[PDB]
């Protein structure tokens, strides 16, 4: 095997450390032999080198079994050798790559070992083979080439490669090279003929660089199995996935499950994770068995349906635009499709989150535009076009009025239901001929106990207890008696900036019980205003409600 | 001869993340960074560099902007306290402040050999088909504070026979920019700058007119009403209140006094027209600036900004909270985030005039958001520093 004549990197260890002075434990006779046979070889191939004793450092080896093999234990030369600059930003997916009339890959055979290493460097790879029961000197060596297990061999491995591959490219703009680990992905529009004779003539250029390819005979054809991707000539696709039958469902098993269909959610759409992620809370054991809900059985059931007939996906063209499609699919749930002539995906996805406690499907739908275009800057260097469930209208009106700076690049309505909306709407100027309700919420924070009440213009009053609860709480509490016990039109005055927060945004859904019961009372109110005061500053209507909630409590 | 840079101990080089950027923008800066590298200017590098800086492209011609916030903090002994540029309070004081790009200049001047790894960025690829394109700069950096740390004596020559020639122009140099201020007419003022870029010109070095003297505050708007609501006074009540924490000397007793009993919201209570005397003296004080307050070079500068609607964004500039050093406004198929873009840019420029430093900003926006769409527009050769804050619900109406 070949050690390329490329100019080496110059590497260093960490400022303030000298190299590893790690000492060899005595190892088995069939342990020492098998060692004395790997490094003659090795030091014959150029590889290793044997060393004298004034090499001061060291690094443990071992061997492990019908054919024996080496292990360099590199931990302390790892933890004083310098950072290096991280390998890449992602891993390419199948959805970026451009349609190739003639594909092949190539894998670099014995890829580090083809690759000198830093003279300078050589000096801290040093190991021994210890003699029989440590009696006499053991037998030096030192590498030649970057060493297996080594924290700068990917780096410097990766920076060869793309040196060495630089010419080539140049005198071919037409071929694509795609580079990733030990792996070329070579690909180009020639027809069939011409395309293996250009590998030849890339395989020779790598030669000449001592780096080795497999020939004709050996060289991987579509389709091509990749990282649980399945790529053919013309589309792409996720590796079979199959979905256990299972009596009972431990947590590893339903931890296996959720991956494989969040896996399956790149080109399959509709898939549902969120009954069989719910089952996962609680830090039960990997051996606990977590019994199903009605909600799982029916999630599981509905993707096994989407699973049953297989879905494959197209690759990119650069000259059409890119269009995305998303869709409410449940609470929480968002699903997208993005392709380039219509219906035939490039790719698919879901977004599912909790960007806050309260929120709403109009927050949610900017947050799943967001998260679609930055992976199509990823994937493909452009934004996409996108097709959304809500209206132009009551898009307008929540960005015109939120206190936040919101944009969603150029969309289209579609008509696909559910439908984005908002729910209610307070009003904009206090109501004539409704009542006026002084709300407030008070907690004792020692006994955790609290009280929440209502005084009005008409007369009326009332005050309930609470037992283990939070000003937070009472206050969100006072609001909720005052939408109870109102009637369809209602003016509502607290001195909570909190409750005033939430509600302002028109939330929909909260992981709040208490919000979520404020909601469904907001809903069914015809008309709402709800006004905000200083706290303990004398204000009318306020001052009595204050006393009321503070009476046994603060 | 190059100027040894020596790094904050305890602290090394920057390891800032590329963001992913849009074909065009990568193309631009494969163009640029392969006409630079023919020019010297920067230099390929290996692995062996663990260090990085991201780069964006920014606006028909395409221009090159490096993100330093992180290298110029783990410098700012170097810039701010070894070769400090003076910043003058004349030059708040001008009727016209002309502000020039003299980046180029930087490139002429070597960088310090064992500095340029500091200075490391990745043009990145689609998809990661390829590794990203590293590059290290060998003359001295756009956007890196030490380089008109370093260059300050070079430009001091440049400029003095311009200075001795005209003695009322006060000349400022922030980062990459060139700031010039005169109490002449328009048309001589604009003459004076013609005639300093041929200064310029002549050293190889090669338009924006703010008016500072027009910088006035934004007071806090008390309402003018013939009719009076509980919501009026209970509106009203809560901006002085509010108002009474920063400003000195702020009285609501009396306003406070109307509000008696759980009255209703729409009902209108003619004011009793003593408690008057709290209003216009609460104006009074409003109008003025705030007493007590002062500019401490060692604390940061704070900016925060809200959205108004109908285009309108607010802001307030201070380094503790509520004692507002200045208070301002913004006014615009223009969007949030490019307004937002540009009112961030003008409450910089005009923090570096009247301080000399950027500030760092609350933005009233989703950091994604932000961070992908920023670019877009953006036009200034710095970045100032940014957090991702939820307005509270009243600081927009008692700014308003
Ligand atoms: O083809 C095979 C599996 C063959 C096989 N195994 C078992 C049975 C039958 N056939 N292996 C393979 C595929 C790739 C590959 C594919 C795509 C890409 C890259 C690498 C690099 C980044 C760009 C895109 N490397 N090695």
């Amino acid at each position: 095997s070949p050690i390329s004549p490329i100019e080496t990197v110059p590497v260093k260890l960490k400022p303030g450390m000298d190299g590893p002075k790690v000492k060899q434990w005595p190892l088995t006779e069939e342990k020492i032999k098998a060692l004395v046979e790997i490094c003659t070889e090795m030091e014959k191939e150029g590889k290793i080198s044997k060393i004298g004793p004034e090499n001061p450092y060291n690094t443990p080896v071992f061997a492990i079994k019908t054919k024996w093999r080496k292990l360099v234990d590199f931990r302390e030369l790892n933890k004083r050798t310098q950072d290096f600059w991280e390998v890449q930003l992602g891993i390419p997916h199948p959805a970026g790559l451009k349609k190739k009339k003639s594909v092949t890959v190539l894998d670099v055979g014995d890829a580090y070992f083809s690759v000198p290493l830093d003279e300078d460097f050589r000096k801290y790879t040093a190991f021994t083979i210890p003699s029989i029961n440590n009696e006499t000197p053991g037998i030096r060596y030192q590498y030649n080439v970057l060493p297996q297990g080594w924290k700068g061999s990917p780096a410097i491995f990766q920076s060869s490669m793309t040196k060495i591959l630089e010419p080539f490219r140049k005198q071919n703009p037409d071929i694509v090279i795609y580079q990733y680990m030990d792996d070329l992905y070579v690909g180009s529009d020639l027809e069939i003929g011409q395309h293996r004779t250009k590998i030849e003539e890339l395989r020779q250029h790598l030669l000449r660089w001592g780096l080795t390819t497999p020939d004709k005979k050996h060289q991987k054809e579509p389709p091509f199995l990749w990282m649980g991707y399945e790529l053919h000539p013309d589309k792409w696709t996720v590796q079979p996935i199959v979905l256990p039958e299972k009596d009972s469902w431990t947590v590893n098993d339903i931890q296996k499950l959720v991956g494989k269909l969040n896996w399956a959610s790149q080109i399959y759409p509709g898939i549902k994770v969120r009954q069989l992620c719910k089952l996962l809370r609680g830090t039960k054991a990997l051996t606990e068995v977590i019994p199903l809900t009605e909600e799982a059985e029916l999630e599981l059931a509905e993707n096994r349906e989407i699973l049953k007939e297989p879905v494959h996906g197209v690759y990119y063209d650069p000259s059409k635009d890119l269009i995305a499609e998303i869709q409410k699919q449940g609470q929480g749930q968002w699903t997208y499709q993005i392709y380039q002539e219509p219906f035939k995906n490039l790719k698919t996805g879901k977004y599912a989150r909790m960007r806050g406690a309260h929120t709403n499907d109009v927050k949610q739908l900017t947050e799943a535009v967001q998260k679609i275009t930055t992976e199509s800057i990823v994937i493909w260097g452009k934004t996409p076009k996108f097709k959304l469930p809500i209206q132009k209208e009551t898009w307008e009106t929540w960005w015109t009025e939120y206190w936040q700076a919101t944009w969603i690049p150029e969309w289209e309505f579609v008509n696909t239901p559910p439908l984005v909306k908002l729910w209610y709407q307070l009003e904009k100027e206090p109501i004539v001929g409704a009542e006026t309700f002084y709300v407030d919420g008070a907690a004792n924070r020692e006994t955790k106990l609290g009280k929440a009440g209502y005084v009005t213009n008409r007369g009326r009053q009332k005050v309930v207890t609470l037992t283990d609860t939070t000003n937070q709480k009472t206050e969100l509490q006072a609001i909720y008696l005052a939408l109870q016990d109102s009637g369809l039109e209602v003016n509502i005055v607290t001195d909570s900036q909190y409750a005033l927060g939430i509600i302002q945004a028109q939330p929909d859904q909260s992981e709040s019980e208490l919000v979520n019961q404020i909601i469904e009372q907001l809903i069914k109110k015809e008309k709402v205003y709800l006004a905000w005061v200083p706290a303990h500053k004398g204000i009318g209507g306020n001052e009595q409600v204050d006393k009321l909630v503070s009476a046994g409590i603060r | 001869e190059t100027v040894p840079v020596k790094l904050k101990p305890g602290m090394d080089g920057p390891k800032v993340k590329q963001w992913p950027l849009t074909e065009e923008k990568i193309k631009a800066l494969v163009e640029i960074c392969t006409e630079m590298e023919k020019e010297g200017k920067i230099s390929k590098i290996g692995p062996e560099n663990p260090y990085n800086t991201p780069v964006f492209a920014i606006k028909t011609k395409w221009r090159k902007l490096v993100d330093f916030r992180e290298l110029n903090k783990r410098t700012q002994d170097f810039w701010e306290v070894q070769l400090g540029i003076p910043h003058p309070a004349g030059l708040k004081k001008k009727k016209s402040v002309t502000v020039l790009d003299v980046g180029d200049a930087y490139f002429s001047v070597p960088l310090d050999e064992d500095f340029r790894k500091y200075t490391a960025f990745t043009i990145p690829s689609i998809n990661n088909e390829t590794p990203g394109i590293r590059y290290q700069y060998n003359v001295l950096p756009q956007g890196w504070k030490g380089s008109p740390a370093i260059f300050q004596s070079s430009m001091t020559k440049i400029l003095e026979p311009f200075r001795k020639q005209n003695p009322d122009i006060v000349i400022y140099q922030y980062m990459d920019d060139l700031y010039v201020g005169s109490d002449l007419e328009i048309g001589q003022h604009r003459t004076k700058i013609e005639e300093l870029r041929q200064h310029l010109l002549r050293w190889g070095l090669t338009g924006y007119e703010l008016h500072p003297d027009k910088w006035t505050v934004q007071p806090i708007v008390l309402p003018e009403k013939d009719s009076w609501t509980v919501n009026d006074i209970q509106k009203l009540v809560g901006k002085l209140n509010w108002a009474s924490q920063i400003y000195p000397g702020i009285k609501v007793r009396q306003l406070c006094k109307l509000l008696r009993g759980t009255k209703a919201l729409t009902e209108v209570i003619p004011l009793t027209e003593e408690a008057e005397l709290e209003l216009a003296e609460n104006r009074e004080i409003l109008k003025e600036p705030v007493h007590g307050v002062y500019y401490d070079p060692s604390k940061d500068l704070i900016a925060e900004i809200q959205k108004q609607g109908q285009g309108q964004w607010t802001y307030q500039i201070y380094q503790e909270p509520f004692k507002n050093l200045k208070t301002g406004k913004y006014a615009r198929h223009t969007n949030d985030v490019k307004q937002l873009t540009e009112a961030v840019q003008k409450i910089t420029t005009e923090s570096i005039v009247i301080w000399g430093k950027t500030p760092k900003f609350k933005l009233p926006i989703q950091k994604e958001t932000w961070e992908t769409w920023w670019t877009e527009y953006w036009q200034a050769t710095w970045i100032p520093e940014w957090e991702f804050v939820n307005t509270p619900p009243l600081v927009k109406l008692w700014y308003q």
